[PDB]
RNA sequence: CGUAAAGCGCACGCAGGCGGUUUGUUAAGUCAGAUGUGAAAUCCCCGGGCUCAACCUGGGAACUGCAUCUGAUACUGGCAAGCUUGAGUCUCGUAGAGGGGGGUAGAAUUCCAGGUGUAGCGGUGAAAUGCGUAGAGAUCUGGAGGAAUACCGGUGGCGAAGGCGGCCCCCUGGACGAAGACUGACGCUCAGGUGCGAAAGCGUGGGGAGCAAACAGGAUUAGAUACCCUGGUAGUCCACGCCGUAAACGAUGUCGACUUGGAGGUUGUGCCCUUGAGGCGUGGCUUCCGGAGCUAACGCGUUAAGUCGACCGCCUGGGGAGUA
RNA sequence: AGGAGG
């Protein structure tokens, strides 16, 4: 890829150099249009750290979880994750799914409970103001907490994009250790991330481009 | 890295507020997706590709951008397409069209004490003062009216000020 | 504010060189000039308080360069003073 | 006014670790380049170098082990205002043995363990942590 | 020491405290060593003796000290040279309610003379006191006089603070920017001292339109020596003199250095392209938000309440009392 | 710049 894709896709973009947290100094290479620049010239051996990353984390089969939220990049996350079968959150961070995991595991064995209901399992009973409450019920839990639900415990590596859009996340996984991979751009700090990919993150060009990159890295830690 | 510098070259192709290419990769009847421009996916309104005037002929693959009315307002490169590529009437404001030469589309609307005129096919500004029109007559001329000339008469603050003037008279 | 051919005159009667314009003596001329031109303004506008802490100002930047010029080269100092006319 | 420039090098290093800068530049002096042989002969930066034959500009590298800063703490002990002598049996300890205290002995600038190697007392300089 | 007690109202400034940078010299401070003393006992350490201990003892250590002598002389001090980056002067311009003096302009209230012109006006939550048929109010003309300067007007500018806003002139202080030259630590702080210091107030001589303590009347009320109304004197105004206090407040002493940003405002200055009043820098001052850090928290946050240095002021539970 | 607002 290097800067030849990072550039058909627009990797150099960043925010506006008046909203640019100065933690990412390092990372910029200069200010076009009154608008910053991201490097693509370090990013892309640094980039490659997280890539031979996942490789080893995928390795012992440890379970990968995708974030993304924007509507933008929503959708390339959830194709992403399932063209390797890794779990993923495309709706907005359920605020706890982590630290509080002892709790959240609760609504997923309840839509899984109503999954098997709402196609076979008895659902067709009385009261049709209760058969669509589950529609609207099971809809719900499916469109923000579907993405993870065969996960079974916590995962052991975390991709996102926006950290700060994603920060609750990142502040979710830091207090449990739990490594983080992030994309942050120009208006970010990543200070809590692990491996960071400085960069641009809101696309679909560039983000299947990273996520298109990254995808294949889990597969062959996994084809092994 | 000057290897970018093939690429400060893909930096002149459109830079700055202007004609840009406009890569339509995305389409759907809700919000128009122009891709194209400087940052990555757009979120721009329809004014003139769907469910706007009736006319489909942005079918996914159409090259037209919105004349990158923000370079990014954040994640955000261009909005609504009003008038931005095909600007033929008016660009700047109205004192440059393309040619000038040709009895371009010209509507002359009075001034209901104000105006309100959509003068060109692109703009509706509104005109201070008397001379509202080429001067046959000021405040009589309240009809839509038809293709007649265009010529310019007097502007203001070079903003929303677009003068047209069409009465085929001695052209003061 | 004394008018610029004054300055000049008091540079090129106090220093080496007609561009001497930072010596001791040529500061100490100066303020005193102002200082002399300055009393009858103060004379006739007493309750000018605000020029006045501009002309306590200069007097004391003047007894300040009169110090030290007095603890570092003692003869010039009384040559100044002298040439002046003030009493300490 | 500037009335410790030995105060304003422990300060700069002292701030300059702490926003995580690579260098700190600053006004040369004799005492100042001794102080900075000290630190750097004992590994609280890297180099030092003094550029500069009119207003000679000292450069001192900081340095920084896992992210985390390594001088800790820096503090100046003999100020204009209390001028602190020490004789070589009430020498200072620096974190119980673990830091250093610069000390200006008869000999140079050197540290306290130093000091009390060749017999000496002086001026207690800085603590350094 | 922002809000708990605590930064003088603000400056200047002697004594005092502190002091940029290089070389040389001195050896006062400083350090090292030695000598003399620093009584014995007591404390402490190692022992000994009373059956043990208390107790009594032998020896040591200690007595942080002081005086010389001999060395070191890095740092401070002195002394002599220098250096310039602090400090200051000059040259050119800049912006400003900075100050003092003098003149004038228009709008407006009030009063006086008159003309037209009638029974109301004025006031309030309602009302009444008050003004008016002796002709008010309204309106017009012409004078008189005093005070303040609508719009511009701006968490805009200047000033050390208090503070300063019409226009013009005379005298005058400070800040700032650009380039260069010059002097060469000439510096920072400041007890006591001295100066300035809103408003009220005081003394003398003026002035007095409006406003208004006091005062009087009407009203409100249980009362109403208040709020409200109608009048009204000192005083607000000037010249000089005195007072010397304010929530004199960014409740934040002055000076200096360093430590991520963003959006402005104002005032210069450089480059180019003034190619559309554009960008690109750099100075000065100033407003809001916020980062690390700090804080009891609130909050402060490159204009610190962050990290340090110099000097000064101040606090030590509340009340009594800032009183006697 | 008519209206907004309404
Ligand atoms: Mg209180
Ligand atoms: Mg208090
Ligand atoms: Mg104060
Ligand atoms: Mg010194
Ligand atoms: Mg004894
Ligand atoms: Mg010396
Ligand atoms: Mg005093
Ligand atoms: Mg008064
Ligand atoms: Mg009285
Ligand atoms: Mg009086
Ligand atoms: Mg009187
Ligand atoms: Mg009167
Ligand atoms: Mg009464
Ligand atoms: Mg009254
Ligand atoms: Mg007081
Ligand atoms: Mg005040
Ligand atoms: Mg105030
Ligand atoms: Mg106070
Ligand atoms: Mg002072
Ligand atoms: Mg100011
Ligand atoms: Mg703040
Ligand atoms: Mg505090
Ligand atoms: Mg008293």
């Amino acid at each position: 890829v290097s800067m030849r894709d990072m550039l058909k896709a627009g990797v150099h973009f960043g925010h506006q150099t008046r909203y640019w947290n100065p933690k990412m100094k390092p990372f910029i290479f200069g200010a076009r249009n009154k608008v910053h620049i991201i490097n693509l010239e370090k990013t892309v051996p640094m980039f490659n750290e997280a890539l031979a990353e996942l490789n080893k984390i995928a390795s012992r089969k440890g379970k990968i979880l995708f974030v993304g939220t924007k509507r933008a990049a929503s959708e390339a996350v959830k194709d992403a994750a399932l063209s390797c079968d890794q779990f993923f959150v495309n709706h907005r961070w359920l605020g706890g799914m982590l630290t509080n995991w002892k709790t959240v595991r609760q609504s997923i064995k309840r839509l899984k409970d109503l999954e098997t209901q709402s196609q076979d399992g008895t659902f067709d009973k009385l009261t049709k103001k209760e058969a669509l409450m589950r529609t609207r019920e099971l809809e719900k839990l499916e469109n923000s907490l579907g993405g993870i639900k065969d996960m079974g415990g916590l995962p052991d590596a975390l991709f996102v994009i926006d950290a700060d859009h994603e920060h609750i996340a990142i502040k979710e996984a830091n207090n449990l250790g739990i490594p983080v991979f992030a994309i942050v751009d120009t208006n970010s700090d990543p200070d809590g991330v692990d491996f960071v990919i400085p960069g641009n993150d809101d696309a679909i060009r560039a983000v299947t481009l990273y996520l298109g990159a990254v995808a294949a890295t889990v597969r062959e830690g996994r084809s092994q | 890295f000057a290897q970018l510098f093939e690429e400060s070259l893909k930096e002149i192709e459109t830079r700055p507020g202007s004609i840009v290419r406009g890569v339509v990769v995305a389409i759907d009847k809700d919000v128009v997706l122009v891709d194209a421009g400087l940052k990555s996916e757009s979120a721009i309104p329809a004014e003139q590709f769907k469910n706007a005037q009736g006319e489909l002929e942005i079918q996914v693959g159409d090259e037209v951008d919105v004349a990158l009315d923000a370079v990014e307002d954040g994640f955000g490169e261009t909005l609504l397409s009003r008038e931005k590529a095909k600007r033929h009437e008016a660009w700047i404001t109205l004192e440059k069209a393309y040619e000038d030469a040709e009895t371009v589309t010209g509507v002359i609307n009075g001034k209901v004490k104000g105006g309100f005129t959509v003068e060109l096919n692109g703009i509706r500004a509104f005109l201070p003062g008397s001379l509202v029109d080429v001067r046959p007559v000021r405040d009589t001329l309240h009809l839509e009216g038809k293709e007649l000339e265009f010529k310019v008469i007097k502007l203001d603050q070079k903003r929303n000020n677009v003068v047209v003037s069409r009465r085929a008279v001695i052209e003061s | 504010s004394l008018s610029t051919e004054a300055t000049a005159k008091i540079v090129s009667e106090f220093g080496r060189d007609a561009n001497d314009t930072g010596s001791t003596e040529v500061q100490v001329a100066l303020l005193t000039a102002q200082i002399n031109h300055l009393q009858g303004h103060f004379a006739e506008h007493k309750k000018d308080h605000h020029s006045r802490r501009g002309l306590l100002r200069m007097v004391s930047q003047r007894r300040k360069l009169l110090d030290y010029l007095k603890r570092k080269d003692v003869a010039r100092y009384t040559q100044l003073i002298e040439r002046l006319g003030l009493r300490r | 006014s500037m009335q410790d420039p030995i105060a304003d090098m422990l300060t700069r290093i002292r701030n300059g670790q702490a926003a995580n800068k690579a260098a700190v530049t600053m006004p040369s002096s004799k005492l100042k380049v001794a102080i900075a042989n000290v630190l750097k002969e004992e590994g609280f930066i890297e180099d030092f170098k003094v550029e500069g034959d009119t207003k000679p500009e000292l450069e001192l590298t900081l340095k920084y082990f896992q992210g985390k800063a390594v001088v800790e703490s820096i503090q100046r002990v003999s100020r204009p205002g209390l001028r602190i002598y020490k004789r070589k049996d009430e020498l200072p300890k620096v974190m119980a043995g673990l830091g250093i205290a610069v000390v200006s002995t008869s000999k140079g600038v050197m540290t306290d363990r130093a000091a009390r190697q060749a017999g000496l007392g002086g001026e207690i300089i800085c603590y350094v942590a």
